Formats: C-alpha cells, structure tokens, sequence
C-alpha cells in the first residue's frame, strides 16, 4: 500500500446527518468542528475522474474570500470535498415566514452578495448558478456564494449555452447566446434581490419560451431599440417574440415602497446585458449610501 | 501551502526513490525518460504543450513522495497525461490515451481486442493510478510555468523574435532535463533561461540608468550569483542531450 501525506482519510470526520439526496453534516472527531461532506459522484463515471470535479476544486481552490464558500479540504477513503458547516440558504430563510428582515438587514445581504460576486468575476470566474439556494449565511450573518460545481472560468469566445436554472437565467442565454460574461450571475442577483421581498422567485417559466414570455410582461419586449443588435440571434427570428409592451418598477412597487431599492432592481433586471449594471456599480448605488444604511445579521 | 512543493537539494537527495535503493543519476534518467514519453504521446494526442509540460510537473512532484521502485515512469506518464488534459480543459478519451501510450511504449504490438479481459484491465489500471496521483498531489493540479513569465521578460526587455524563442526553447528543456520546477519558482526559472539564451545569442540587455538589471523587475530575489550557476547546470546537461543544442545552434 501507498503513502498520503497531502489526502486525508475522511474518517476525521465523524458523519451526524445526511443532507444532499450523498452530502453529509459531520463532526471533526477532535475539535467539534461543524463541517459538509460532499462525496465526489460516481455513476456514469467512465472517463476516470470528473472533469466537473477537478473544475470545481479548481475554482474553490483559488476563490479565498469573506463572501465565497470555503473549502478546508479533500479527503479520501470515494473522494469528499470539506465545507465548513452552514445551517441557512437564503432559500430557506425566504420560504419561512417566521423569519423575518429589515429594510436595513436586505441592504447588508445584497451588499455581501454583490461583493461576493464583484470578487469572483474579478478573478475570471463566472458562477452561472444564481439562485436564492445557492446564497448561504452563516450563523454569524454572513453571506458565502456555494455551489461552484456549474462555476466555469472565462476570458468569439462559445460557452455553454444551458446553465443556470431556468428562472434565474437571464435573456442572452434565453436567446442562444454563447459570448456572455459576468452580467448572467448580475441578472441573477437582480431575481434574488426582488425576492427579497416578494419571497419567492418572481419569474417562474415552465419552459424556455414560458419564462422568455414572462421576462417580456416584466422588461417591456426584447426590442433593438432598448437591446441594440439583439435582432442577430438565430434564436430570435424563429422563436417567438411579443411585441408593444416597461412595467419593472409598476409589478415591483408594491412589495418594495423605497425609491432607491427600486430603482437598482431595475438596473440588474436590465435587458440588454451590455447596459445592466456591474457589480462595481451596484455597490455604489445610493440604495447602498443612503438611509436606514446596511446592518448587521442575527 | 507555498514552500510545500519546493524543496532544497539535501531533501532531493534524500528521495522516495533513494530510500530504495535508486542511484542519484538514475532517478534523474527515469525522470527525464517521463517527460520524453509525455512529450511524444503529447504530440501524438495533439494536446498542447502546457498540457504536456502540466503532466511533466505532475510527474516530477509525484516522484518527491513516490518511489520509481514502486511506480514505473511508463505507467505514471499517461496517467499523469490524461490528468493533465483534464485540467488544461483539453480531455483526451480514455481509451484513446491507452492506445497512444500502448505504440509509444510497444510499437511492434498490436492493441489488445478491445473487448478482452486484459484490455478492460489496463483500463482499469490507468484510472486507479490517476486517483492516485490526484492524491499525492493532494489534489493541488493548478500549475505554474516560466512560460508564462518568459513572454512577458523577454518582451518588455526588447528581444528579437529570435532570442525569445530561444528563451522558451530553453524553459521547455529545463523541464524535461532538470529538477529546477522542484527548488526554484517559476519565474526564476525564466530568469535562468533568458540569461542562457542571450549568452547562447552573445545578447546582452543594457544595464538601466538606475543600474538595475533586466531580471531585478523579474524576481525580487534573484541574484547573479545564482543565474550564472544555475545557467552552467542547465548549459552542461544540455551538451550531453546528442541533437538538442542543434536545434538552437545557429548554422550561419
């Protein structure tokens, strides 16, 4: 047999509860340490080791920051993948009525979350897997982006056109587009924001043409005059497409009421991806600078 | 951590492979045999040569932990090959790896029947050795190579077309003939190999007015000290490398 000494043998963990349906919560046989254990999947596995994998740790590895999911370690026996244990996904906490935020607290969640983002796609990252479920906060109220395993790093470039669950993904990739860049993680940050009030996802299609409709009863219509050039997707000539239709702040003014929360959720939600708002931007926005500021989670 | 896959030349000495009983010199051909092996099967796969020079890393810092005695450079190479094409985001089937590896190492042979019990079994020996480069590694597979740093010396130091493929022409052999991937940092590495390639050139870049050398804006640490040192090493292994040198020499 073989020497290790880089790959521990998972055992130093100790399983407490399966989770993922195989995710584990464990604990550190030593410390206590509360952590997840995702085993590596296994069936269907006929090329050696996922790419899918090696891809994901590649980019857990390099991602080191306060808002970004943290993985301690890989292990070994099947592989698992360390996170440190976290007990709420903005998912969670929105489905659950008895929980509940503060005009001041929503500030503080989509400042992590915009800067969670500003960081990974300052590092050539694009998650492509925006989604409340995929949002965790810490006991300590701290917001991490998780789930990395549809991440992909990024630089006619062509990428691969179905990512992102169907009602978060923004119209570019609706439309066939293959040379996008951060803005589709932006536009799912924008469902996410809204859904910090309405509490439950805003734009919910069946179908790629059922959640295109539906993007258009919200952003007017996919017209070249708002989108310039849109009209060169083959997808877009064939498929189709309504036309009169801007209702993004109307459909959004009840729940809301703040001027400002408003106004940004309109610049996420923007059409064209060229034209929507960078993370950059976004954190800078009044919504971010004016009063009640940004609290701290509990 | 950083220092983790670096080591110093008593700690070479002292290697998985000297501990039973492998000479010095010959753990260095065995090495040197891996990456000619990774380069031919490499350009037969048409993978690139970061590909290939991903997979030689791999290979180099597999045998700081592992022993040659124990795990042969014939069965390590296509393994750490057919990782190496993963990571680089240019995957190579594995059956076709296999088959690549099988006429490099037996051109005479015929490929087993694809549907034999001993075919199915040497696949099954790659994939259980790739796991077990993986972790070795511990998993760490993001690597970095003086090419990179090359380019960018050689250029913003104002090199002929000429001179910078010298440059890179010397970092790829200081891979496949050396162990500098496994004490000096990639960009000293480049370093070393602009100095050998301009004394190779009878080039020599102008001190600036600050009287700064070129390689002061490359590596902080870098002394003269060491570039001529390590540029001998490289120099003397190159010569004994029949048709190596040609290949750079100016015929003119």
């Amino acid at each position: 047999s073989v020497e290790c000494p880089f790959c521990d043998e998972v055992s130093k963990y100790e399983k407490l509860a399966k989770i993922g349906q195989e995710v584990f919560k464990a604990r550190h046989r030593k410390t206590g340490q509360k952590v997840a254990l995702k085993k590596v999947l296994m069936e269907n596995e006929k090329e050696g080791f996922p790419i899918t994998a090696l891809r994901e740790i590649k980019i857990l590895q390099l991602l080191k920051h306060e808002n970004v999911v943290n993985l301690i370690e890989i292990c070994r026996t099947s592989i698992y993948l360390v996170f440190d244990f976290c007990e709420h996904d903005l998912a969670g906490l929105l489905s659950n009525v008895l929980v509940k935020f503060t005009l001041s607290e929503i500030k503080r969640v989509m400042q992590m979350l915009l800067n969670g983002l500003y960081y990974i796609h300052r590092n050539k990252i694009l998650h492509r897997d925006m989604k409340a479920a995929n949002v965790l906060i810490t006991r300590d109220g701290v917001l991490k982006l998780a789930d990395f395993g549809l991440a992909r790093a990024f630089s006619p470039n062509r990428y691969t056109n179905r990512v992102v669950t169907l009602w978060y993904r923004p119209p570019e990739l609706l439309l066939g587009e293959r040379d996008y860049g951060p803005p589709i993680d932006l536009w799912g940050a924008g469902c996410i924001m809204a859904e910090m009030w309405t509490r439950s996802p805003i734009m919910q299609g069946n179908t790629e043409q059922h959640q295109l409709a539906l993007i258009s009863q919200l952003c007017g219509s996919i017209t070249p005059e708002v989108w310039p050039n849109v009209d060169n997707y083959e997808l877009y000539e064939k498929l189709e497409l309504v036309k009169g239709q801007r209702k993004v702040k109307d459909r959004l003014k009840a729940y809301v009421r703040d001027p400002y929360a408003l106004d940004l959720i309109d610049k996420l939600l923007v059409l064209d991806p060229a034209q929507r708002i960078d993370s950059d931007d976004a954190l800078n926005h009044d919504f971010f600078w004016s009063d009640p500021m940004p609290s701290d989670l509990k | 951590n950083n220092k983790r896959w670096y080591f110093t030349r008593e700690q070479l000495e002292n290697s998985p492979s000297r501990r039973f009983g492998v000479d010095p010199d010959k753990e260095l051909s065995y090495r040197q045999q891996a990456a000619n092996l990774l380069q031919d099967m490499g350009q037969r796969l048409n993978v690139s040569q970061l590909t290939i020079n991903t997979a030689i890393v791999y290979m180099h810092r597999f045998y700081m932990i592992q022993s040659f005695t124990q795990f042969p450079g014939n069965s390590v190479a296509p393994a750490a090959l057919f990782l190496a094409a993963k990571v680089e985001e240019q995957p190579k089937k594995l059956e076709h790896v296999i088959k690549v590896a099988h006429t490099c190492l037996h051109p005479q042979e015929s490929l087993p029947d694809t549907r034999s019990e001993a075919y199915l079994q040497q696949v099954q020996d790659l994939v259980i050795l790739e796991s077990i480069i993986l972790q070795t590694l511990g998993f760490e597979l993001t690597i970095d190579h003086p090419h990179t740093h090359v380019v960018k010396c050689t250029q913003l130091v104002r090199a002929s077309k000429d001179l910078a493929q010298t440059s890179y022409f010397m970092a790829t052999n200081s891979l496949h003939l050396t162990t500098f991937s496994l004490q000096y940092t990639p960009p000293v590495v480049a370093c070393v190999c602009i100095h050998l390639a301009c004394k190779w050139s009878n080039w020599e870049i102008p001190v600036s007015t600050d009287g700064k050398h070129w390689w002061e804006y490359v590596d902080a640490t870098v002394t003269l000290e060491l570039l001529d040192e390590l540029t001998h090493e490289l120099l003397q292994i190159l010569e004994k490398t029949p048709n190596r040198l040609k290949r750079i020499w100016n015929w003119r």
